[PDB]
């Protein structure tokens, strides 16, 4: 998180958008692709918590007493994280009873997203779970416990994830089309305003996230 | 009340 921030501001000092020709296409790294973002997500707080579909398909939630249910994509597969970070493994199929609430909670959150939402990158060719998250007027901010950072535009749909572990970003527009650029390299050839803008932003949330931990 | 994109 605090590399994420040294790396936001270094690209956003160069002022990539305003320094003569812009190279874009230059500073996209394939390489860098991130193995996991945030596909769907339901924000269900006033009663239960935060559900979120990882692009691999497993689910997970974050619920109100922080506590954690992550299910893995073959379904049955289940990670449990207790509020003092006790982490447990198990199966639905063999939960305690204790469980019963969240896993059924869980289910229903799976049924939702699965049936009657939208999968981000579905196009992106083909475990972490959700650290905390907070909501603006403009985007939604979505912190994985491996380091990344998911941005999710409300408006017009346009999102980033940033990925400290490669210093890269990925970037998804309006079309939905998806760029993976390495952060150094877009403080070497630039970017069009609509991606320095975002990234600006970025360097907020992540300060409003290191300043709220 | 809220969720990502239908």
């Amino acid at each position: 998180l605090s590399d994420m921030l040294q790396q936001l501001h270094s690209v956003n000092a160069s002022k990539p958008s305003e320094r003569g020709l812009v190279r874009q296409e230059e500073a996209e790294d394939p390489a860098c692709i991130p193995i996991f973002w945030v596909s769907k997500w339901v924000d269900y707080s006033d009663k239960y918590g935060l559900g979120y579909q990882l692009c691999d398909n497993s689910v997970g939630v974050l619920f109100n007493d922080s506590t954690r249910l992550i299910l893995y994509n073959d379904g049955d597969s289940l990670q449990y994280i207790e509020r003092d970070g006790t982490e447990s493994y198990l199966t639905v199929s063999s939960h305690p009873n204790s469980l019963m609430k969240k896993i059924t909670l869980l289910k229903y959150f799976r049924n939702y997203m699965s049936e009657h939402l939208l999968k981000a990158g579905a196009n992106i060719t083909p475990l972490p779970y959700l650290r905390t998250w907070f909501r603006t007027r403009s985007a939604i901010i979505l912190h994985l416990s491996n380091g990344s950072v998911q941005i999710n535009f409300f408006q017009d749909h346009t999102k980033l994830i940033l990925c400290p572990l490669m210093a890269a970003v990925t970037y998804i527009d309006e079309k939905r089309d998806f760029r993976t650029y390495r952060l150094s390299l877009l403080e070497e050839y630039g970017c069009c305003k609509e991606l320095a803008s975002r990234l600006r932003y970025a360097r907020t949330m992540v300060d409003k996230l290191l300043s709220s931990r | 009340p809220l969720h990502s994109t239908a």
